[PDB]
């Protein structure tokens, strides 16, 4: 079957690849790459803040897709030190075109109550943001 | 894809069904929208039932949806089924436009006929049945036969005069009871799918009015579903009767055709599961509880358990099938699965468990392997330590936090193998660790100064453990070893040694004292040392 | 005018937007004057500020009894039992039990204005369709992107049970009038729905002139480094 | 219980397939039994049939009466006067007439279903927004493209005043759950509104797969 | 030769892979016998070892004195010193401390083998380009599917300053020869780099054949008009 | 200071630019300032030239002499046996020539930039991986398509012996910084390489943006009413 190389929910993109025997030469093997992009039509430039206008630009870099920010342990026959797998995983939140079901995105909205104001938070994803 | 369920279901006209569907363990999938839609010729999956409050008119009052967050599944009950309910169905979460779902090919049959008016027998395969065939009292002192009806001609298969069929020699036998019954009772100790068909029993050689037909149907046991997560464990409970208790069981996996054996009671084992499989003792009921750890994609498929003198899958014997689906979206943290230790040093393995079942019993054994799949407990919350150790082994039950640590000092090549993380808990988080040993490569980071410690009774004694900068920011501790664990000893620390002073001295202070470290909660490299007192 | 005790469910706006689930044990239907005593089981120290008796035009009295600081009980589902004694109505009990057997979260759908109101350029009508929710009581408000609108500027109809075969659900529709000037001028108008079964109790929906694929969409896509290195 | 005369105007169901209408009078707040007489002024061949009287939760009675055969008269703005006499309050009289001084016809606006329900493949909520009319009484009836749906099938709300200034213009709404299959097959689901202000006392609107199709959306794919 | 003092900061492998910061204080340039004294200011109990003296060209002695102050001490930014008193003359003093002014982390770039070698079946040259970092010393290691290869198979080059302007940075390009067969069997060959600026002090980049440059690519763009969830 | 003979090989620059030869016979570690004599095999035409001497750090001295020899004697492998003589030191004689027994041509390999830097649109890196050559000496240069690039704009790491088996194969790397703007216009940047075992004494390779781009760059757009997404 096909092998997966990156499946980033933030900016929905699925980059997979596979090795197929070259039809013109059984000795040679071709490396095919499949990509699946999901460009929405109702999201905004910022998905956490709804005041931003609709996003109709959708810039897609391949360096941002296969990022793997998560750290990984390394063994050099002595210590099991930790290490990162990217050089562009800096920390202001980056732009995420689409939502991630696992994550919970909320927004602050002021409301009135008996002549008083309160900062209540709302959930954009009904399925997500549950106390469990 | 991650959704698993019955790929094919077969019911009957005017009957109820209870379909179950699993899904990963997440707050979303538990609180999301469950749905049960039917797929037509246009591709659009027509929704019929949902957990939001929708119910199609066709299923009004007949079906009902329930979500079990504890089970982490959701069942779909249906009633008053018919033939029009046949078709391709789905079972997933959210919407049908996505992929989270599992196709279903429900083909509801109709009750065709009961032509033989007396006795139907539609049971499982490899089981035992009692074929009843009454007759007339006047025909008792005469013929007592049973033939097999076919589209070509009838064939005598069983008879009291030993005139039987080759395919039933030994697999069946006639039994004549007393008490003035006037009815035939025939046993069939071995059933097969080919044995199905129609049979005709009759008494008396002449034309008797008891030519009674019989409808025999041999079925297979409903494969029990097993929705397990990746890198987890599983418990295959094969509970049969006492008849096969003294026989040899087995456990195979169905491939593209036949079943590939994996393990049996004769010591055989597949190299793929070497270290992550065993067999539990056999109780008086002949129940088996095969255990497997480190689940992977290749483990998914149909598993089968049976019994035979050879302990191999032979057609015509009891069978217990399972269908295991491995969920790639597992919650178990990616463990190392291998621990490369060095002789003389020490090792600190972390055995996990569900933090809710912390008030349970935990154990730790060494996988023997070739003998018969054993697991002799070496240390636990209640079990002590044997004599082969007398140190170099202890438990450290972290108050909660999810996991507990195990220490193993004085390592040697004879300790390499496989070690499991057992516990009296239904969480089934048994992790398998492959312990690899290597020769003395370099010196240990922890070394005590007085090696042959010979203290004196009633006289202050001191012992200092080396403390390199490698663990400068880590915690340290001295603990006295016991057959149940290690008791911490409030010692003195130095900014680069770890001192330990015993102002008084009693003969009970002797034993194995340990010098270790701690990184907040976990442990690291440690060392042991025996302390004796003179007179 | 006969005796009749009833435990009034606390107001949703007094439960979500606030933190006082003031329960009321109303003893309505009394042809005779007042002079009763109220009692509760979960005595958490908060004394039941008993209220006066109102004499409706029909000619009968109705007493009330408040219980503040019972939010934890409602969230946990602890049943509330009220006992009232009176010469004409000695024995009288009322029971509260939060619905936690077949509750569903509301499904909000902020629809855009029609096609004719746009041509008029006078006033537009926005509708917020809230669907699927067993608890009848529901809260609905509107906001001008970030400024809450007064209740007198929009309308909120009464919930009604949804027909059809299945479970029990309700449905409401709130209307908001907007000027075409603010609509064309990129002003985000949102609908806020408050409910108990929702996660965090609230869900928001926004809309503007770009309701979503309004026949005029200028989309772009740039897949750079498609043949690069995917670590 | 203080007796009080309350006159009721015929409902919108008179202009329906029915024949005649019916004006009604009622006297609420009576402690004495029936026995009065509901006499009228425009009793031209119309039998002033009486009806049973009910009670309140405290003993206050409620007499009633009807006047059949006054459909054409009321339609022409004819005035009617009610007159009753009972001991507890002597004689009580009232007057009514069809209101047409400030009449405004409704403005139907059928909204399409939201794109969120399309992904569920279940039912679709079709809305029929009404607006602009003084008489809050309004008739609402859905149609499956020339088929009359039952009242329990669809849903209708109550009229409420608008949040504006200048005049009283109420509005109503109505939601209908249509099967997604029929909605995709191409079946018109019309909304019929009834009001005396409209010509023929009926207005109709239709909607199904008719809208600016989004076929003009421009997508620009660049694989630099 | 003329005597002189030189404070050598601890190495990197002895600091990141190891946590002892053996800071050295050498007294070179001496053409006379030894017999000096070394003293340190941060006397944390660890007695400073006065190593023996070696002999350089033209009979130029050289003394050294180390101090294992551990990585934590040298990491906190404490300023160390070395006061030495030699016999050939009066006395001398120096100072040394960690630097964190214009410190930048390296920008690792694991380049794949060139197509010139893929056409054959011999060895493939893997390059690990390290760029943008002020601290000169840098560690470079490789792993063949969780297995560190001996340094006798790598080809690390001394850092050299960039030719641009502005900040001061250095570059290195470690090379590793890999069998083409192993490159086709699907085995990984990652490159690890150790640096001070790096949070966690280690970065990794791993590349099998599929991450490299493919040939027949297939892109599939989708226009989802529903919710903005990726699933 | 120990007087010792030393023969310096001519830089490959002059040899691959139009110069016969220029071997330098030096006598380092000399003590006392006084002249010397240098004899050798008589080349074609030129005789001998005594260069100026200098001192060292601790006082050592060094006297040098150049021999503008012949390129034909180099290609053929002839030796320019030197012989130095002066008071206080003995008569030292050395011999050096061309290594014409095992010579390999450099296998140049020009790699493209990474996908990361190609996206930042700031500055890209180009590597000229050279390998396979017994004589570690080599001349490396860059070009801006046709113009001669300066060495102050790129780097040239020192050669190093490969970890191979058998022959003494070396390897070098040269990083060049290029602006992404030139890249967008489709410019070129080649890598000049000069070696002894190279016909024409030169070899280069260019970097036009394509450099064998992938074939069949497919693409598809999906905008149907039914998303039908897979998982
Ligand atoms: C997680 O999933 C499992 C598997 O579906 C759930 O187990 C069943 O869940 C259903 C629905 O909640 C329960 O239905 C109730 O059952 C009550 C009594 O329990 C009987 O259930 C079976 C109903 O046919 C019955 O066969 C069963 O007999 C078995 O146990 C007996 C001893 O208890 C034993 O003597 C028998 O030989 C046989 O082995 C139970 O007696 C009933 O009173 C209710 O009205 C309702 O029908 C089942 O009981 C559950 N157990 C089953 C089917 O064995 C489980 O509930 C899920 N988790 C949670 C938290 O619910
Ligand atoms: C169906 O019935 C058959 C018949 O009983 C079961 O198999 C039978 O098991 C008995 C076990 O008691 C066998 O008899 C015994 O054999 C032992 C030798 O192992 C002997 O020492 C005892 O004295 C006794 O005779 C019997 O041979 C055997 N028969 C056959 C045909 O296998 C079978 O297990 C039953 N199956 C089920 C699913 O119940
Ligand atoms: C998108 O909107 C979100 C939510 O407003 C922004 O996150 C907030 O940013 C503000 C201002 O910097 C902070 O005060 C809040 O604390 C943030 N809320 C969080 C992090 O939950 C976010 O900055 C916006 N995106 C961008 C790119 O600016
Ligand atoms: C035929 O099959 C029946 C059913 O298995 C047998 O009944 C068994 O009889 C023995 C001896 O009495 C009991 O110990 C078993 O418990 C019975 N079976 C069960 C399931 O309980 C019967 O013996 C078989 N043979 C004949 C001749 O009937
Ligand atoms: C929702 O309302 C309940 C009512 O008491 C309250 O307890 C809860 O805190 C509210 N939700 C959040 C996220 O605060
Ligand atoms: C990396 O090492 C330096 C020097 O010891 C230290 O200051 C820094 O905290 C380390 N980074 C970590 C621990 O993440
Ligand atoms: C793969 O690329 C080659 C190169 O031109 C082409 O001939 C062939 O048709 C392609 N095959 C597929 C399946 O894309
Ligand atoms: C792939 O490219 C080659 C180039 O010659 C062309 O012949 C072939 O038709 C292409 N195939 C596809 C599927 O694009």
């Amino acid at each position: 079957e096909a092998t997966i190389l990156a499946d980033n929910k933030c900016m929905c993109t699925r980059v997979t690849s596979r090795i197929i025997p070259s039809t013109e030469d059984p000795n040679e093997d071709i490396v095919e790459r499949n990509i699946r992009i999901v460009v929405p039509l109702n999201n905004r430039e910022n998905i956490s803040d709804p005041t931003s206008p609709l996003r109709r630009n959708f810039v897609y870099h391949l360096s941002d897709v296969c990022k793997k920010c998560d750290p990984v342990e390394v063994e050099l026959e002595d210590q099991v030190v930790t290490a990162t797998q990217s050089n562009i995983c800096n920390e202001v939140p980056e732009t995420c075109y689409m939502y991630d079901r696992n994550k919970c995105y909320t927004t602050m909205v002021p409301l009135r109550y008996h002549g008083e104001t309160k900062m209540v938070q709302a959930a954009l994803t009904p399925d997500s943001c549950y106390p469990d | 894809s991650p959704i698993f369920g019955p790929q094919e279901v077969s019911s009957i006209e005017g009957d109820s069904v209870s379909i179950t569907c699993y899904y990963p363990d997440t707050s979303v999938n538990r609180h999301t929208r469950k749905y049960w839609c039917r797929q037509g010729a246009s591709g659009m999956c027509t929704t019929l039932i949902s957990s939001n409050g929708y119910l199609s008119k066709e299923y009004s009052g007949r079906a009902n949806l329930i979500n079990f967050p504890e089970n982490n599944t959701f069942v779909i009950n249906i009633e008053q089924l018919t033939q029009d309910d046949t078709g391709s169905y789905k079972c997933g979460l959210g919407t049908s436009n996505r992929g989270l779902s599992f196709d279903v090919s429900l083909e509801v049959s109709q009750v065709p006929e009961l032509p033989s008016d007396t006795h139907v027998y539609t049971k499982d395969i490899g089981r035992n049945v009692t074929i009843e065939c009454p007759f007339k009292r006047e025909n008792a002192p005469s013929k007592k036969s049973l033939c097999k009806k076919t589209n070509q001609s009838c064939e005598l298969v069983i008879d009291s005069t030993e005139k039987v069929n080759p395919s039933y020699i030994g697999r069946a036998k006639l039994f004549m009871k007393g008490t003035d019954l006037t009815v035939f009772y025939v046993n069939i100790s071995h059933l097969t799918h080919n044995d199905a068909g129609l049979y005709i029993c009759q008494a008396g050689e002449g034309p008797s009015a008891d030519k009674k037909n019989v409808d025999l149907q041999v079925l297979a046991p409903e494969p029990e579903l097993l929705y397990k997560d990746l890198r987890s464990s599983v418990t295959f409970e094969c509970d049969l009767g006492r008849e096969v208790a003294n026989e040899a069981k087995y456990l195979c996996r169905m491939n593209k055709e036949t079943c590939d054996v994996i393990i049996n009671t004769l010591g055989k084992r597949d190299p793929d599961f070497e270290g992550r499989i065993l067999i539990t003792p056999k109780d008086d009921n002949g129940r088996f509880s095969v255990l497997i750890t480190g689940l992977r994609k290749e483990d998914a498929g149909h598993y089968q358990c049976g019994a035979h003198s050879s302990g191999l899958p032979q057609e015509g014997w009891p069978i217990q099938t399972w269908q295991l689906f491995v969920n790639e979206e597992s919650t178990i943290p990616n463990r190392r699965s291998v621990v490369k230790g060095v002789t003389g040093g020490s090792v600190a393995i972390a055995c996990p468990y569900n933090p809710k079942e912390s008030s349970s019993l935990k154990y730790w054994c060494r996988w023997e392997g070739d003998g018969n799949g054993h697991c002799p407990v070496l240390v636990g919350t209640q079990a002590q330590v044997q004599e082969e150790y007398e140190g170099r082994l202890a438990l450290f039950d972290q108050p909660g936090n999810g996991t507990y640590t195990v220490i193993l000092n004085q390592l040697t090549t004879e300790d390499a193998g496989f070690y499991w993380c057992l516990t009296n808990g239904d969480s089934r988080w048994r992790t398998t660790i492959e312990l690899q040993v290597a020769e003395a490569t370099r010196e240990p980071n922890l070394e005590v100064t007085p090696q042959n410690a010979t203290a004196v009774l009633g006289e202050t004694f001191t012992v200092s453990c080396h403390y390199p900068c490698k663990f400068y920011s880590q915690e340290k501790y001295w603990c006295k070893w016991s057959n149940k664990g290690c008791h911490i000893l409030p010692s003195h620390d130095e900014g680069q040694l770890v001192s330990m002073t015993l102002n008084p001295v009693s003969k009970e202070d002797e034993g194995w004292y340990w010098c270790g470290v701690k990184q907040g909660q976990t442990y690291g490299e440690t060392t042991a040392i025996y302390i004796a007192v003179e007179e | 005018c006969q005796p009749s005790l009833s435990l009034q469910r606390p107001a949703l706006e007094d439960l979500l937007l606030g933190s006082d689930a003031s329960i009321t044990c109303t003893l309505n239907g009394l042809r005779n004057p007042e002079g009763a005593v109220f009692t509760w089981e979960p005595s958490t120290g908060k004394d039941a500020v008993q209220k006066k008796a109102v004499q409706n035009s029909c000619g009968c009295y109705s007493v009330s009894s408040v219980l503040p600081g019972c939010a934890e009980r409602w969230n946990s589902g602890a049943s509330f039992k009220c006992t009232v004694t009176h010469p004409e109505s000695g024995t009288l009990t009322g029971t509260i039990a939060k619905v936690t057997v077949n509750t569903f979260p509301p499904q909000v759908h902020l629809l855009p204005p029609p096609s004719e109101e746009l041509a008029l350029n006078e006033l537009l009508s926005l509708t917020c369709l809230v669907r699927a929710f067993n608890p009848k009581e529901v809260l609905v408000r509107w906001l001008h992107g970030n400024e809450e609108l007064s209740p007198e500027s929009y309308l909120v109809f009464e919930p009604l049970k949804e027909p059809g075969e299945g479970a029990t659900t309700y449905l409401v529709t709130s209307v908001l009038r907007v000027s075409a000037e603010t609509w064309k001028q990129g002003d985000q108008y949102s609908c806020m729905v408050g409910h108990e079964a929702l996660p965090m109790n609230f869900t928001q929906k926004t809309i503007d002139r770009l309701s979503g694929k309004p026949t005029n969409v200028s989309v772009s896509v740039i897949m750079s480094e498609g043949d690069g290195i995917c670590y």
